[PDB]
C-alpha cells in the first residue's frame, strides 16, 4: 500500500507536471510564425 | 482509535479529489485554447505556403 | 464521495480526448504538402 | 460496521485517485512527445520557408 499523504503528494506532483507540460506546449507554439518578416513576399 | 484515522484519511482523499476535479477542468479548457491557436497558426501557414508558391510560379515566369 | 469519485472519470475522460484531438490535429503535417516548386 | 463502511470507502476514494495518476502520468508522456513532434514540424516548415525565401530572391536576381 501508500502512505495516504503519499497518494496525495504524488497526485499533486502529477496535477503540476501536467500543468507544466500544457504551459510548455502553450508557450512553445505561441512562439509563432507570424512574427517572423515575411515581407519577401512582396 | 482506527475509525478515527480513517475518516481523517476519507476527508483528506476527498479533498484531494475535489481540488485535483477543478485543476482537471482547468486544464482541459486551456487544451481546447491550445487547439484553438494550432487552427489558427495552421491557417496562416496555409496562406504563406500558397502565397509563396504562386510567387515563385510568377518569378519563374520571370 | 461516489460523486467526487465519478466526476473525476468524466473529467480525466474529457482530459484523455482533449489531449487526442490536439495530437492529431498536429499529425496532419505540412510534410505532405508538395514542396517541389522549391525546385 | 462503521469501520467496515469507512474502509470501503477508503478504497474507493484510493483507487479513483490511483486511477487518475495513471491517466495524468501516460498524458503528460504523451504531451511531452508531442512537444518533440511539435518543434520537429517547425523545423521542417522553418527550413521550408527558408528555401523559399532564398530562392525567390534568387530568382528577382
Amino acid at each position: 500500500a501508500k502512505k495516504s499523504e503519499e497518494l496525495v503528494a504524488e497526485a499533486h506532483n502529477l496535477c503540476t507536471l501536467l500543468e507544466n507540460a500544457i504551459q510548455d506546449t502553450v508557450r512553445e507554439q505561441d512562439q509563432s510564425f507570424t512574427a517572423l518578416d515575411w515581407s519577401w513576399l512582396q | 482509535e482506527t475509525l478515527q484515522r480513517c475518516l481523517e484519511e476519507n476527508q483528506e482523499l476527498r479533498d484531494a479529489i475535489r481540488q485535483s476535479n477543478q485543476i482537471l477542468r482547468e486544464r482541459c479548457e486551456e487544451l481546447l485554447h491550445f487547439q484553438a491557436s494550432q487552427r489558427e497558426e495552421k491557417e496562416f501557414l496555409m496562406c504563406k505556403f500558397q502565397e509563396a508558391r504562386k510567387l515563385v510560379e510568377r518569378l519563374g515566369l520571370e
